[PDB]
């Protein structure tokens, strides 16, 4: 392919990946990898060509790099011309020569490579002008729908005229400019602010959350009518509808609601059960455990089962049909 | 009893692939619940195109130095080709700066808030719903 | 050597790696924690041939296929020899050797032509009849 | 070259354990020429170059005994023919009743 070379030894033709001094390649020339996975102790090639005999003993972290001294040290230091590992290994010549720098990187005039992304960022990380010249750096017109402000930055154009300081330069404040008819608010569909050039939607206005910064758009509401029946109140001075009170949920949000669950008592037409659940009086003799701890039925004469029944053992009535 | 789908315990008695870590003895020869079956997933060894973490975590390259912590332990944006001085006074990060030990710094958005998917130096709006 | 001349296996239980495979015994053989190897026919048949029982974790018993004449199964998906069935030993811990179901004794056949019946449920030939 | 390793060939590094061991494991040798020579004695010879020592006898031998040549290449007398003998240029021995035979 393409993606390799071709050379013959004899007569025999041999493909073989073009990777740089800074990679390995493994056997049956596969795959190629960065050199510090050679010896990390990983077997990353597909066959035992990674660490055969030939590594050395492996003393430190997975994925770094080591040197010849017995020391360790992080891989991006390779060859940025400076000897982070005093072994010397780091910038060997060997390695450097013949240098290609990984598709996370990019390259410079300077012999020098900056991960990809800090390419004008303000910072001169090439140790020269080269990654952040504003003759490449121009013309950047990032995507449609979005706003470009002098920070040298790209920001959602919604996000434009609203105290939030996007862009960090407060570019994304012309204040002036908020304050134009343009930007004027939609009465039918949002809500504006009290101290505040910010417009949010209607239904925003009132939700427990500080929609207008200055928290002059919840100001306005406070009902909370504590209902006598059917309802429920909270230390806390909430009110829930009195299902709500025994559920599992807190929904006080104190918990005064579920730390009082005692099993309602029985009224004079009830009967109670182990679980202390309440059934009424009739169902006490019917030869069927309404309650299935069988507290009705247990007491209970052993009396038969009328006709068009049929029993069972355990003191029930089943109607016939079901018998088979 | 299919081992995917259906489980098959030392008892010689089968179960559901669903109860076999549901925390129930659902065959009582205890085989269901065992650690050997239920301990964490063996993670897949860092590919090609990829970078490897202390952590034990594989990251795409090119989130290897973004300024973004990636690795969950830091092992990507630690040792990055410095540069000239990488202040956090730059203000190259739309929302939080954290300056690093050695220099260079990582950058995190308020809550509710995820570093831009084109940028993650800019950050962008979670939905939420 | 892989044969347990410590009762305790204490002698295998520091081998070290015996093939380059990474395992310590050949092809048609078995294998056990404790680094002792046995025939893989002893496996899951009521004997701890390997003295740490490795050889018949239960999970193991499964697989062994059993024909029903020559060997035996019990409810524990364990197999016993023929013998064993009713031998009086709970060959299999589970007690389904030895069940009356299986020891009780045998349905005699009918008489056929040439035969007489008996109150006995025996069959006589028809010229010793009488 | 190497940490814990040993260098013995141009650009190559090789084990440390693998060294004095007879193993020629150096495609250049230089595994066993190193290893400290160790005391011997009661008849046999130690030479330079090698951790090896060889009986007396076999120093002056004409034989190579040792890769560097010590055991030849030290001081030892040459020998001479008998008088049953004659002698030529080669640096050899021939029956003296050969030296007029047109042979
Ligand atoms: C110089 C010398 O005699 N060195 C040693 C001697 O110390 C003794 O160890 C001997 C027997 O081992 O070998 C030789
Ligand atoms: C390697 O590290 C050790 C300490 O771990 C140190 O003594 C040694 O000097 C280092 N090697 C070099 C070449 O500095
Ligand atoms: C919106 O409401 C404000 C306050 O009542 C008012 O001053 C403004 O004129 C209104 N605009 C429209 C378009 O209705
Ligand atoms: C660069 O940063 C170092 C601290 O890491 C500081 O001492 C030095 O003054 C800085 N230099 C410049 C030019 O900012
Ligand atoms: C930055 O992050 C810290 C927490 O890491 C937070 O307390 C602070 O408010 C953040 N500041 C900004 C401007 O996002
Ligand atoms: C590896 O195992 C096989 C059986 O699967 C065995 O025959 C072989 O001898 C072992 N490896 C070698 C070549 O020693
Ligand atoms: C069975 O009980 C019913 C009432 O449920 C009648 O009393 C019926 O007469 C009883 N039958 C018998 C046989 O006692
Ligand atoms: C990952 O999976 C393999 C089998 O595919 C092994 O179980 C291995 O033990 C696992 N890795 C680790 C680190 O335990
Ligand atoms: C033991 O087994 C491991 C894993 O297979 C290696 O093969 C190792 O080389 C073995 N040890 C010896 C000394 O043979
Ligand atoms: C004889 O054998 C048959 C099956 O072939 C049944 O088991 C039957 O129960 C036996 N006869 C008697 C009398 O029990
Ligand atoms: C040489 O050695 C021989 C023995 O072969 C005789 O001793 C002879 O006398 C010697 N001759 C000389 C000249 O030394
Ligand atoms: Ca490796
Ligand atoms: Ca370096
Ligand atoms: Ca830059
Ligand atoms: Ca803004
Ligand atoms: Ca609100
Ligand atoms: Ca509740
Ligand atoms: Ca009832
Ligand atoms: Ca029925
Ligand atoms: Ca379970
Ligand atoms: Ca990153
Ligand atoms: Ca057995
Ligand atoms: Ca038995
Ligand atoms: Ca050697
Ligand atoms: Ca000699
Ligand atoms: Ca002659």
């Amino acid at each position: 392919p393409d993606d390799f070379q071709t050379v013959q030894l004899r007569d025999r033709t041999l493909c073989m990946p073009m990777c740089s001094s800074t990679q390995f390649l493994c056997g049956n020339n596969e795959k190629c990898i960065p050199i510090w996975w050679k010896c990390d102790g990983q077997k990353d090639c597909s066959d035992g060509s990674d660490e055969s005999d030939l590594c050395p003993h492996r003393f430190c972290r997975l994925g770094q790099f080591q040197c010849r001294d017995g020391n360790c040290t992080s891989p991006q230091a390779l060859c940025n011309a400076r000897q982070d590992c005093a072994d010397g290994s780091d910038e060997d010549r060997v390695l450097c020569e013949h240098h290609r720098c990984e598709a996370n990187e990019w390259q410079c005039a300077n012999k020098r490579c900056i991960p990809e992304y800090w390419q004008c960022d303000s910072v001169d990380d090439c140790l020269d002008n080269s990654d952040e010249d504003p003759s490449h750096c121009a013309s950047r017109t990032c995507r449609p729908g979005q706003f470009k402000c002098n920070n040298g930055r790209c920001i959602p154009q919604s996000w434009k005229c609203d105290v939030d300081n996007d862009c960090g330069d407060y570019s994304d404040e012309p204040i002036h400019e908020c304050m134009t008819a343009a930007y004027n608010c939609d009465n039918h569909t949002e809500f504006s602010c009290k101290t505040n050039y910010r417009c949010i939607p209607q239904w925003a206005v009132c939700n427990g959350f500080d929609d207008c910064r200055d928290n002059s758009d919840e100001q306005g509401c406070e009902s909370v009518p504590c209902h006598p029946s059917g309802d429920f109140r909270c230390g806390n001075h909430h009110c829930i509808p009195l299902r709500w009170k025994c559920d599992g949920i807190d929904d006080c949000g104190d918990n005064s609601d579920e730390e009082s669950c005692v099993p309602r008592e029985c009224t004079e037409s009830e009967f109670r059960c182990a679980d202390q659940q309440c059934i009424p009086s009739r169902w006490v003799c019917d030869q069927e455990n309404d309650c299935g701890d069988n507290s009705d039925e247990r007491d209970c004469e052993m009396k038969t089962c009328h006709p068009e029944h049929f029993q069972c053992t355990s003191g029930h009535c089943v109607p016939k049909a079901l018998a088979c | 009893c299919e081992s995917p789908q259906r489980f098959r315990c030392d008892n010689s008695r089968c179960i559901y692939g669903h109860q076999l870590c549901n925390g129930v003895d659902d065959c009582g020869d205890g085989s269901d619940e065992k650690e050997e079956h239920c301990r964490k997933p063996t993670h897949k060894p860092c590919t090609d195109t990829e970078y490897k973490c202390s952590n034990g975590n594989c990251v795409s390259q090119h989130y290897v130095c973004d300024n973004v912590d990636d690795c969950g332990d830091l092992s990507d944006e630690t040792g990055c080709n410095l540069g000239e001085n990488r202040t956090c006074a730059e203000k190259i990060c739309e929302q939080n700066c954290t300056q690093l030990s050695n220099g260079g710094f990582i950058c995190s958005c308020r809550p509710g808030f995820k570093p831009s998917t084109l940028d993650k130096n800019s950050c962008q709006d979670i939905n939420e719903c | 050597d892989g044969r347990a001349d410590c009762l305790d296996a204490s002698d295998e239980s520091a081998c070290p790696t015996r093939f380059p495979n990474g395992t310590y015994c050949p092809a048609a053989m078995f294998e056990c924690k404790n680094h002792v190897c046995i025939q893989s026919f002893w496996i899951c048949d009521g004997e701890n041939d390997c003295v740490d029982g490795s050889d018949e974790e239960i999970h193991l018993c499964f697989n062994v296929p059993c024909e029903s004449p020559q060997r035996f199964r019990c409810d524990n998906s364990r197999c016993i020899y023929g013998h064993q069935l009713c031998n009086g030993v709970d060959d299999c811990g589970d007690g389904s050797d030895e069940k009356e179901e299986h020891c009780r004794k045998p349905t005699h056949k009918p008489c056929t032509d040439t035969e007489y019946k008996c109150s006995n449920g025996n069959c006589v030939s028809q010229h010793y009849v009488c | 070259c190497g940490s814990g390793n040993f260098r013995c060939d141009n650009g190559y590094c090789i084990p440390a354990s693998w060294r004095c061991d007879g193993t020629r494991d150096c495609l250049d040798d230089t595994d066993e020429i190193g290893c400290p020579p160790r005391s011997c004695g009661s008849g046999f010879f130690l030479c330079p170059a090698e951790g090896t020592c060889i009986p007396s006898s076999w120093v002056c031998d004409q034989d190579k005994d040792c890769s560097d040549g010590a055991d030849e290449q030290q001081n030892c007398p040459g020998t001479t023919c008998s008088s049953q003998q004659l002698t030529c240029s080669n640096g050899q021995c021939v029956p003296i009743e050969y030296r007029c035979d047109h042979v």
